[PDB]
């Protein structure tokens, strides 16, 4: 049954600052908890065990405390290798199990996203097949909705999207998005949109193309 | 040190083994955890082995899909995953258990990817994303239908880095799809030649697809 709670699972924050990462237990666990970090690409990294024990080789602002039931990490003034991924670990007997994991991520300021939209390519329909594609560029924070618009009604499925982990350079997110159909699916209706819900906007971002142009 | 085996691509129904050679200390005085992580997703512990008696443990989750031995002469840990399904595509690493003192995971081996998947090798389509209806314009290339991973894109053969996405590619109905879009100054396209770079080592090709205005 038992069950570890991690949150928050998304934290934003600046080189310097001082976060702190919670794991609830449901039951009594004692001093029995490990947290790893795992970078992006690679396999994680033991960091504690034993609640508040560094493992050899672990930089000193990294810091385990708490007991039982109730569990935190804090990172004392962050570095910029100090981003990723963080997990805690029940390690007394079985089951050994796994927190959901927090996704330490660097803050910025707000931006909303850049939309296009794209109609199927000659070459796609050719073989048979029609795509409609909607970028989504260079918005934070990471969380948005996409709505699809088939004439005046919402597409739910042939939608698949994909998003970028936070870019190098300029720390947002980005998100595409491609709605598929057959050819005469495509040909039965003539207007096709991409609605963008971000918080930088009350009102949705709305892009569209009518296939007759 | 623990090394495990390479990538692998597995037909539904079928079974997988992957290995995992731990070297540096006395095998036999260690358990080897096996833990699973579906891409952009969450660890999730599988169960262990105990060399010494071949003693095994599971996630109840796992019991049955998931079999641990280990042959103590080669220093060798297996798992084999039995009847996989879409499900099972993850990235698997073996971890050794701490001893008496206090437990605990600590070395992590590399991981070992799985994907299950009924496609052959198959080389990717590359379709243009021209504007159909601004300072900046967006274009892009959309790669579908191709097995297995990895693709790389580039455009005008890497001299275009700025302002370029390339997004992770998904696995729908057996094939890859991944897109990529990049955004130059509207003064500049179409003037300006921009051509995607798409290469599918696997397949042995590469394509080039110049992004050509609408035609009207």
């Amino acid at each position: 049954e038992l069950q570890m709670t991690q949150s928050p699972a998304s934290l934003s924050a600046s080189v310097g600052e001082t976060v702190t990462i919670t794991c609830r237990a449901s039951e009594n666990i004692y001093s029995y908890l490990a947290w790893y970090q795992q970078k992006q690409g690679k396999s994680p990294q033991l960091l504690v065990y034993n609640a508040k024990t560094l493992a050899e080789g672990v930089p000193s602002r990294f810091s385990g405390s708490g007991s039982g039931t109730q569990f935190s990490l804090k990172i004392n003034s962050l570095q910029p290798e100090d981003f990723g991924s963080y997990y805690c670990q029940h390690h007394y007997g079985t089951p050994l199990t796994f927190g959901a994991g927090t996704k330490l991520e660097l803050k910025r300021a707000d931006a909303a996203p850049t939309v296009s939209i794209f109609p199927p390519s000659s070459e796609q329909l050719t073989s048979g097949g029609a795509s409609v594609v909607c970028f989504l560029n260079n918005f934070y924070p990471k969380d948005i909705n996409v709505k699809w618009k088939i004439d005046g009604s919402e597409r739910q499925n042939g939608v698949l999207n994909s998003w970028t982990d936070q870019d190098s350079k300029d720390s947002t997110y980005s998100m595409s998005s491609t709605l598929t159909l057959t050819k005469d699916e495509y040909e039965r209706h003539n207007s096709y949109t991409c609605e963008a819900t971000h918080k930088t906007s009350t009102s949705p971002i709305v892009k569209s193309f009518n296939r007759n142009e | 040190k623990l090394l495990e085996s390479g990538p692998e691509l597995v037909k539904p129904g079928a079974s997988v083994k992957m290995s995992c050679k731990a070297s540096g200390y006395t095998f036999t005085s260690y358990v080897m955890h096996w833990v699973k992580q579906k891409p952009g997703q969450g660890l999730e512990w599988i169960g262990y082995i105990n060399p010494y008696n071949d003693g095994t443990k599971y996630n109840e989750k796992f019991k049955g899909k998931a079999t641990l031995t280990s042959d103590k002469s080669s220093s060798t840990a297996y798992m084999e995953l039995s009847s996989l399904t879409s499900e099972d595509s993850a990235v698997y690493y073996c971890v050794r258990g701490g001893y008496r003192p206090y437990y605990a995971m600590d070395y992590w081996g590399q991981g070992t990817s799985v994907t299950v998947s009924s496609a052959k090798t198959t080389p990717p389509s590359v379709y243009p994303l021209a504007p159909g209806s601004n300072s900046m314009v967006t274009l892009g290339c959309l790669v579908k239908g191709y097995f297995p991973e990895p693709v790389t894109v580039t455009w005008n053969s890497g001299s275009l880095s700025s302002g370029v996405h390339t997004f992770p590619a998904v696995l729908q109905s057996d094939l890859y799809t991944l897109s990529s879009s990049v955004t130059v100054p509207s003064s500049t396209w179409p003037s300006e030649t921009v051509t995607c770079n798409v290469a599918h080592p696997a397949s042995s090709t590469k394509v080039d697809k110049k992004i050509v205005p609408r035609d009207c």
